């Protein structure tokens, strides 16, 4: 088979800056007939591939003027002009010279946003899940910048450790923001055995760990 | 010569055949008339061709090459020198790949039912296959015998060279006067032929032949005249 080289697993830019996307293949993809069979896509998360480049330079139906796409034969790149919040993604290059059709292992668009603080909020479990069994007491920690952040739970006043769960968000196409949730899940009786419940945010902001809490 | 001939077999019921030469170009679709008028008489001319259809709102091309068209006077036949081609089958491309083929075969047929009922005609004219416009066709029609023979010379490609062999005249599905019979090459059957007659006193013939090489089969384009 063919083989895409796609050197970078990441690449740093800025917002209003230009960027570069290397792929290489292990043949010339220049067909005979002086065409370049090598696509250009880009997969935001829970999404599928969407094309950007056909043919190394043309650009798809809808795609932004910003992008372009050249090559020599074996090397080829893939160029944002002026980098928006909504690049963030996977970029793949693909070829269609021969079968298999091979792709490379991608390169993700990672913006390099100025330092932003998160807008904790809390909240308590929900009225339904207690008639369920259980209490999940839900903290959300968003739009931040950067990705290191830590958490922390505090149950009457001793803290919480054990049972709690941290999902962490993709770089945010609109602010190029990070978010994250936490998640402390107890029983029925436990959750109603104490009064109050705190999250504590700590970030690179802010020196001074963020809090906020609720008490029944 | 032949002022006009009708694209039909050249041109399908849903592709558009874009025609160029000497700078200007025109498009035609199936049924429209190709102005061989302005063509010198005896003589192969060619056109750069593509062969387009529209899939879904996109013009695709499907192949191009070269146009040939010989004109006579009352008859007239096309062929293609593809070189390039969809290959919509396997690597979905356009990959460079010659072929020769014969278009149209039209003109003013001459009726099986009024032919002359006697006499002995020589034809004279042109064999033109790939690449080689240069071949010389000879055949002999006798009106008695309603018999026809004749045989190519002059082709770069020595397997080309071949005998018409003697064949019956017999009417077509239209009762034109048509001949079809067999290649011979050093007197051994290699392939198969055909020729109409036309014009109102049988003056030309118009067809062509298909005959086996080590290379394949290929197609030769058939005209001669009285």
């Amino acid at each position: 088979d063919i083989v895409m080289t796609q050197a970078a697993p990441s690449v740093p830019v800025t917002p209003g800056e230009s960027v570069s996307i290397s792929c290489r293949s292990s043949k010339s993809l220049l067909h005979s007939n002086g065409n370049t069979y090598l696509f250009w896509f880009l997969q935001r998360p829970g999404q599928s591939p969407q094309l950007l480049i056909y043919r190394m330079s043309n650009l798809a139906s809808g795609v932004p003027d910003r992008f372009s796409g050249s090559g020599s034969g074996t090397s080829f790149t893939l160029r944002i002009s002026r980098v928006e919040a909504e690049d963030v993604g996977v970029y793949y290059c693909m070829q269609h010279l021969e079968y298999p059709y091979t792709f490379g292992g991608g390169t993700k668009l990672e913006i390099k946003r100025a330092d932003a603080a998160p807008t904790v909020s809390i909240f308590p479990p929900s009225s339904e899940q207690l008639t369920s069994g259980g209490a999940s007491v839900v903290c959300f920690l968003n739009n931040f910048y950067p990705k290191d952040i830590n958490v922390k739970w505090k149950i009457d006043g001793s803290e919480r450790q054990n049972g709690v769960l941290n999902s962490w968000t993709d770089q945010d196409s609109k602010d190029s923001t990070y978010s994250m949730s936490s998640t402390l899940t107890l029983t029925k009786d436990e959750y109603e055995r104490h009064n109050s419940y705190t999250c504590e945010a700590t970030h690179k902001t802010s020196t001074s760990p963020i809090v906020k809490s609720f008490n029944r | 010569g032949l002022q006009s001939l009708t694209l039909d077999q050249s041109v399908r019921k849903n592709e558009k055949l874009k025609l160029a030469a000497q700078g200007a170009e025109k498009t035609y679709g199936n049924g429209d008339s190709l102005n061989t008028g302005k063509l010198k008489n005896d003589k192969v001319s060619r056109f750069d061709f593509i062969r387009q259809i529209e899939v879904d709102g996109q013009l695709i091309t499907l192949e191009s090459g070269e146009f040939q068209v010989y004109k006579q006077s009352h008859s007239a036949l096309t062929a293609f020198q593809t070189e390039q081609i969809q290959d919509s089958e396997h690597s979905g491309k356009m990959v460079a790949k010659r072929q020769f083929r014969i278009g149209d075969i039209a003109g003013e047929h001459t009726s099986f039912d009024k032919l002359p009922e006697g006499g002995r005609a020589t034809y004279r004219g042109t064999a033109f296959g790939s690449d080689d416009a240069g071949g010389k066709l000879t055949y002999t029609i006798d009106f008695a015998a309603k018999q026809g023979n004749g045989k190519i010379e002059h082709l770069k490609s020595p397997e080309l060279n071949v005998d018409l062999a003697a064949a019956d005249i017999k009417p077509d599905g239209k009762r034109h006067a048509v001949i079809s019979g067999s290649v011979l090459y050093n007197q051994a059957e290699k392939g198969s032929y055909s020729l109409g007659i036309f014009g109102g006193k049988a003056q030309e013939v118009a067809g062509s032949a298909e005959v086996k090489t080590v290379n394949g089969i290929r197609h030769i384009g058939l005209a001669a005249k009285q």
